[PDB]
Parts: structure tokens; C-alpha cells; sequence
């Protein structure tokens, strides 16, 4: 049982490493979702300005 | 001296290792969730004055 | 060596070093459990002329245990040699040890001459 | 070097001692007045190596190590290619190549001791095995210089 | 001297009460930090303050150390009871900050 | 015996989880073992448990334990210096300020009701800000009484030379 206690803590450290990496992946996905959420938001005001310019 | 306490120390030794990673990931998601909305609001506020 | 892969890459924190007193290793093991929680693993290897100690720690607390391990008259570091570029690091240490005996024999022959 | 040993003896007729001091100062100033980069590149291109008091200094190798770096140590790779070319083919450990082999090993020992990045130039050309093969042969002074360079590389290889 | 004595007495008592409350809050925070760091799971532990009379701290420390010393481990406990507070010797200090001995469980001594 | 203080009420703080068992009396709880298993049965047990204080990772607890131990040693030295100045002032006995009531409540009843209650700290605040502000307020409160005691000692030293120079 000499290699079992180090293997359990190594597996817990690997699971904590993957759980630490998942928050960074979701943090990158939110960073892409910010500009992905704003790039469709600019076009709703640009066409609103062009609709007010085409009437003039 | 006894070998029975090794699993009792290894259980909390793994539970603290999981709790540290969960405590780091919760703060990472709590920072990115505000950073994404701050970036989107900065993008729309950057675009509106150029539109007008 | 301690089917496990935690010394070839980076998936575990290990502290290997040589010591000359097991009583200081027991006090360092009690101090590691008292000041860092249940994280060290008690391993003993017969050397000589010496005592081989092996402890485990986290991947973010290696700098904290280096002060107590260095101040405890021990060399519990991440590696005990400078040859770790190859996979594994024992092949580079055997590669340097295969030429070190020849350089020592040439230096001994030149010193005797 | 013999003028410095002959200058230790002193007797009457001290004008000959003033001529020995003027010859030692004129030889030291004339030897130090020459360029080390053009003399080392001309000596390496000429395929002939000779020892000197100022050529064996660590300051000339340390000063020429920075100016030599223009092609990733092309000068040290050319000297190691000349020593490996003369030692590999041409009756190495002989009369002609024995002076340039020991002079190239003694000159390469100061460059290997001065910079720890010269192992890539020897490993790229192939001059690393020439020091180990030349360390266990005749010319034990050149084997002591190559053992000093191999001990200098072995000191930086493992700490 | 009279005004400095009266202001030193009132400021001494008013600073002594807040110093005692801050020392009790610091000991209550350090006991929960050492109990949370030593035991791990679960996060909530049962901690209490035992009021012992004078001259009986050695029996309470020896009974609590012999009773709760096996919780931390089998090699961290010690058979040394009491302390030494002499002028020519400072050994047998019951604490986790010295190399002469350590505690086998979460326990602190408060001497007011 | 001179291994502890015998001129004031002493207290022992112990903490254990909800799965520990004593080695002096098997088959008994720690709550009944605290009062019943005590030496002589005179040990009074009081409530001292507290909730979580927003503790972070395990790496910050080792750095916070040294600052909590240093702040507890500094607050213990400042409380002993203030109590030593109050006992040295010749206004109270040797047992006063160590066993007497604080804020109209006794030490066992006030210690049993200590549920992490403060007027400048809360359960949702960090422990580092209260640990630093408690050591700063205790250090300033000890420094004010030390400066007042030094000014009273200088005033008594000047009053001794003035009274001796006045006559005698």
C-alpha cells in the first residue's frame, strides 16, 4: 500500500487541475461571448441610424 | 505509527486538494462572468458614438 | 520510479533528498503535517553511507516547504540532478556518469604522470 | 618568456639590463599592439596555431567571444572544424597536427570555460567526440587540455 | 500627575477591555483556523471553552492530551505532561511553534 | 507549582470534529466527556463554536495562521502589559482584571455566549481585516496607556524632586 496513497493524492491533484482548467476554459468562452454578444449588438443600432437617415 | 491513519489523512488530503481547485475555479468564473459583460458594454459604448 | 507517471512531466509534487538523521526527518514529517496538513508520504530507502528520504507535497506549496526543508539540514528539492531534459532523466544521468568515470580516469592518469 | 627569466639575473654593466627591459617592454607592447581578432582569424584561416603570452589570456577570448558571435559561433565552429578536420583525417597525433591540436584544445578550453554556450557549436559540428577520443591517446599534454575542456563542459553540464 | 493618573487609569481600563475582547476574538479565530486546517472535513467543528480552576491545568492537559491525542496521529503525541517556566530553563514548552515538542491535537492554553 | 498562573481564572480552548472519540473513556460523547470525564468534575464547559469566515484556499491558511499567531501573541502581550500596568498602578488586587467580570458579565457566562459577536467585525467580513484592525486597535490602546503611564511616571518623578526641593 505504498503506491496507493500517493496515487490517490495524484489523482485528486489531477482532478483539481482539470477542475482548475475548466474555469479558465469557461472564462475564455465568456470572453469570446462578450464580443460575440456585442458584434450583433452594434448592427441593431447602425441599421437604426441608417433607417433614420434614409427617411431624410 | 499505525497504518490505519494513513487513509484517514489521505481522505482530507484529497478533500483539501479538491476544495482548493473548486475555490479557485469559482473565483475564476466569478471574474470572467463580470469581465465578459464589461467587455461587451465597452464594445457597445465604443460603437454607439461612432454610429451617431 | 515512485505504473505511475508523476516524475516525467508535471502531475504531482515530489520532494526527494538525502539525509543523515531519521529523527530530523520525523520532526520534519510532523512539522509538515502540523504546518501543511496531511500531504507528506512517509518513505524510507536504505542507502550507503546515508539515509534516503522521499516526501510528497502540492504543486503550489513547493516554495513554502523549501524553507523548512533547507533549514532542517536536508535537500528535499524537486530534482537531485541537473540532467532532466531527456525522458526519463535517468538516461541523461547515466550518460554523464558514463563519461565522468573516463574523465576522472584521464585526470587521475594525468595527475599520476 | 625567456626574457622574463633572464631578467631575474642582475650584475654589473646595467645598460644590458636596460636593453633587456627595453626589449621586454618593446616585445610586450609590440605583441599587445596587434589585433587579436584579425590575428586569430588569420591564424585560423592559415591552418597554423602558435602559443603566445597575450593569445592565451582570458580577456582576449572573452572580448573576441562577443565579436565572434555573428553566425552562431562561426569562428569557434571553424576552429573546432579545423581541429576535428586535422585530428580526424591526416595522421592526427603526429608532428604537424599535434601543435594545432594542443593549441586548439588549450585555446578552446578558455572559450569553453568563458561561455557555457559553446557546447552547441561542438555538438553541431561534431568536435565533442574528438576531445574524448583524444583524451585517451598520446600527447598527454593535449589530453590534459582536452580533459580540462571536458571537465569545464562537465562542470556546466551537471551542477 | 493626578490628571495623567486618572486619564491613564480610565484609558488603561478602556483599552484593557477592548484588548481582552480582541484577544478573545483572535483566539477564537485562531482556534477555528487551526481546527479547520488540522481536521479538514467537515468544515463545521465543535469547539468549546473549558473553565478550569488554578493548580489543575496539568491534569486537564494530560487527560485531554491523552484522550484527544490519538485524533491527530500516532507519532505526533508525546508523553510529556506540564511545562517548565524556570529562569534557567525554557524547555518542555507546550506548543506547535517549538522543536522540543508539539501538540497531538487542536488545543491551546490561555493564561490571563 | 510555578508552571502557570495561579492568581486568575484559567481557560483551556479545545477543538475537534464531529467524529472524534476520547481515549480515556470509550463509549461516550465528547460533550459528556468534557464535563463528566473532567478531573474532579469541576470543569465548566461553555459554548465556543463559530461559523465560517469566508476562508479561501489551503495556501492562504498557512500564511494567515502565522499572522493570527503573531497577532494573538501581540494581543496577549498587550493585554498582559495593560493588566500589569493596572496592577502596578496600586488600584486593584493581584486577582483583579483576570477573574473579575467584564462588561457586567462573568468570564464563563461571557465566554459561553461568545458566538463570534463584535461591533466592528461580522460573519461576512474577511479575517485578515479584523485580525489587522484588532492588533492595530490593541497596539494603539496599549500605546496610549503606556504613554499615559510614562507621563504619570515623569510627573511623579518631577513631583518627587519638587517635593524634596520644597522642604525637608
Amino acid at each position: 500500500s505504498q503506491k496507493n496513497g500517493i496515487a490517490t493524492l495524484l489523482q485528486a491533484e489531477k482532478e483539481a487541475h482539470e477542475i482548475v482548467s475548466k474555469a479558465r476554459k469557461y472564462r475564455q468562452d465568456k470572453l469570446k461571448q462578450a464580443k460575440t454578444d456585442a458584434a450583433k449588438e452594434i448592427d441593431s443600432y447602425k441599421i437604426q441610424k441608417d433607417k433614420e437617415l434614409k427617411e431624410f | 505509527l499505525t497504518p490505519n491513519q494513513v487513509n484517514d489523512e489521505l481522505n482530507k488530503m484529497q478533500a483539501f486538494i479538491r476544495k482548493e481547485a473548486e475555490e479557485k475555479a469559482k473565483e475564476i468564473q466569478l471574474k470572467a462572468d463580470q469581465e465578459y459583460e464589461i467587455e461587451k458594454t465597452n464594445i457597445v459604448r465604443n460603437e454607439t458614438n461612432n454610429i451617431d | 520510479e515512485f505504473n505511475i507517471a508523476a516524475a516525467i512531466g508535471a502531475s504531482v509534487n515530489y520532494v526527494t533528498g538525502v539525509i543523515a538523521r531519521d529523527k530530523v526527518a520525523t520532526l520534519e514529517q510532523i512539522l509538515w503535517r502540523v504546518l501543511r496538513g496531511n500531504l507528506f508520504f512517509k518513505t524510507v530507502e536504505i542507502e550507503q553511507k546515508n539515509a534516503f528520504i522521499v516526501f510528497s507535497h502540492g504543486d503550489l506549496i513547493i516554495k513554502r516547504i523549501r524553507k523548512i526543508a533547507e533549514s532542517l539540514d536536508a535537500n528535499l528539492y524537486d530534482v537531485d540532478s541537473s540532467n532532466e531534459g531527456r525522458s526519463q532523466q535517468l538516461a541523461k544521468v547515466n550518460k554523464n556518469l558514463s563519461d565522468l568515470y573516463t574523465v576522472l580516469k584521464t585526470t587521475s592518469t594525468t595527475l599520476e604522470s | 618568456p625567456t626574457v622574463q627569466s633572464l631578467s631575474e639575473r642582475k650584475y654589473s654593466d646595467e645598460e644590458l639590463r636596460q636593453d633587456i627591459s627595453n626589449l621586454k617592454e618593446i616585445l610586450e607592447n609590440e605583441y599587445q599592439e596587434l589585433t587579436s581578432f584579425d590575428e586569430y582569424v588569420a591564424e585560423l584561416d592559415s591552418k597554423l596555431l602558435c602559443w603566445s603570452p597575450p593569445h592565451v589570456d582570458n580577456g582576449f577570448w572573452s572580448d573576441n567571444i562577443d565579436e565572434f558571435k555573428k553566425d552562431n559561433y562561426k569562428i569557434f565552429r571553424q576552429l573546432i572544424e579545423l581541429l576535428q578536420a586535422k585530428v580526424r583525417n591526416g595522421d592526427v597525433n603526429a608532428k604537424q597536427e599535434k601543435i594545432i591540436i594542443q593549441v586548439a584544445l588549450n585555446d578552446i578550453t578558455h572559450v569553453v570555460e568563458l561561455l557555457p554556450e559553446s557546447i552547441d557549436v561542438l555538438d553541431k559540428t561534431g568536435g565533442k567526440a574528438d576531445i574524448m577520443e583524444l583524451l585517451n591517446h598520446s600527447d598527454s599534454r593535449v589530453k590534459y587540455e582536452a580533459l580540462k575542456a571536458t571537465q569545464a563542459i562537465i562542470g556546466y553540464t551537471f551542477k | 500627575e493626578q490628571s495623567l493618573r486618572v486619564q491613564l487609569v480610565r484609558l488603561a481600563k478602556t483599552a484593557y477591555v477592548d484588548v481582552f475582547i480582541n484577544w478573545f476574538h483572535i483566539k477564537a479565530l485562531r482556534v477555528y483556523v487551526e481546527s479547520v486546517l488540522r481536521y479538514g472535513l467537515p468544515p463545521h467543528f465543535n469547539i468549546k471553552i473549558i473553565a478550569v480552576p488554578p493548580k489543575n491545568l496539568s491534569k486537564c492537559k494530560s487527560e485531554l492530551i491523552d484522550a484527544f491525542g490519538f485524533l491527530g496521529g500516532n507519532a505526533f503525541m508525546k508523553d510529556k505532561k506540564g511545562k517548565i517556566n524556570k529562569q534557567d530553563t525554557s524547555l518542555h514548552q507546550y506548543a506547535s511553534l517549538v522543536d522540543t515538542e508539539y501538540e497531538p491535537f487542536v488545543m491551546y492554553i490561555i493564561n490571563l | 507549582m510555578a508552571t502557570a498562573l495561579y492568581t486568575a481564572n484559567d481557560f483551556i480552548l479545545i477543538s475537534l470534529p464531529q467524529n472524534a472519540q476520547p481515549v480515556t473513556a470509550p463509549g461516550s460523547k465528547t460533550d459528556s466527556w468534557f464535563n463528566e470525564t473532567l478531573i474532579g468534575g469541576r470543569a465548566f464547559v461553555s459554548d465556543f463554536k463559530i461559523p465560517e469566515f469566508k476562508i479561501g484556499s489551503l495556501d492562504t491558511l498557512i500564511v494567515e495562521s502565522e499572522e493570527l499567531s503573531k497577532v494573538d501573541n501581540q494581543i496577549g502581550a498587550s493585554i498582559g502589559k495593560i493588566i500589569e500596568i493596572l496592577q502596578g498602578l496600586n488600584e486593584t488586587s493581584t486577582n483583579a482584571y483576570r477573574t473579575l467580570p467584564i462588561n457586567n458579565m462573568p468570564v464563563p457566562e461571557y465566554l459561553e455566549n461568545f458566538q463570534w459577536q463584535t461591533r466592528k467585525f461580522k460573519l461576512d467580513k474577511s479575517i485578515k481585516d479584523l485580525i489587522t484592525l484588532i492588533s492595530n486597535e490593541s497596539s494603539q490602546l496599549d500605546a496610549d496607556v503606556r504613554a499615559t503611564y510614562a507621563n504619570y511616571n515623569s510627573a511623579k518623578t518631577n513631583l518627587a524632586a519638587a517635593e524634596r526641593k520644597k522642604t525637608g
